[PDB]
């Protein structure tokens, strides 16, 4: 965390700085999106 | 709803104080399950 890394979540590849989020995902929800249809928040497939 | 043979269920439970009909208000239904049955369904029935 807190480092710019090449992250790969279930094929959702990208590059960013993964940090602690204060969003409230619903249990079914898997990942978020930005207005530009780019991922903004994800759920770790190993640790929910 | 059955889209491409995938049975999606969205469910929600809210309290009311009424005996007449569907109350005025707004509430959304969180998705519950996906059943990959692949069945064409055209008629149904509820069970009391
Ligand atoms: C496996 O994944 C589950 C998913 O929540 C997690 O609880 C568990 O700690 C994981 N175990 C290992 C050994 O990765």
């Amino acid at each position: 965390k807190n480092k710019c890394v090449n992250f790969n979540f279930n094929g959702l590849t990208g590059t960013g700085v993964l940090t602690e989020s204060n969003k409230k995902f619903l249990p079914f929800q898997q990942f978020g999106r930005d207005i530009a249809d780019t991922t903004d928040a994800v759920r770790d497939p190993q640790t929910l | 709803k059955n889209i491409d043979g995938y049975f999606k269920i969205y469910s929600k439970h809210t309290p009311i104080n009424l005996v007449r009909d569907l109350p005025q208000g707004f509430s959304a239904l969180e998705p519950l399950v996906d059943l990959p049955i692949g069945i064409n369904i055209t008629r149904f029935q509820t069970l009391l």
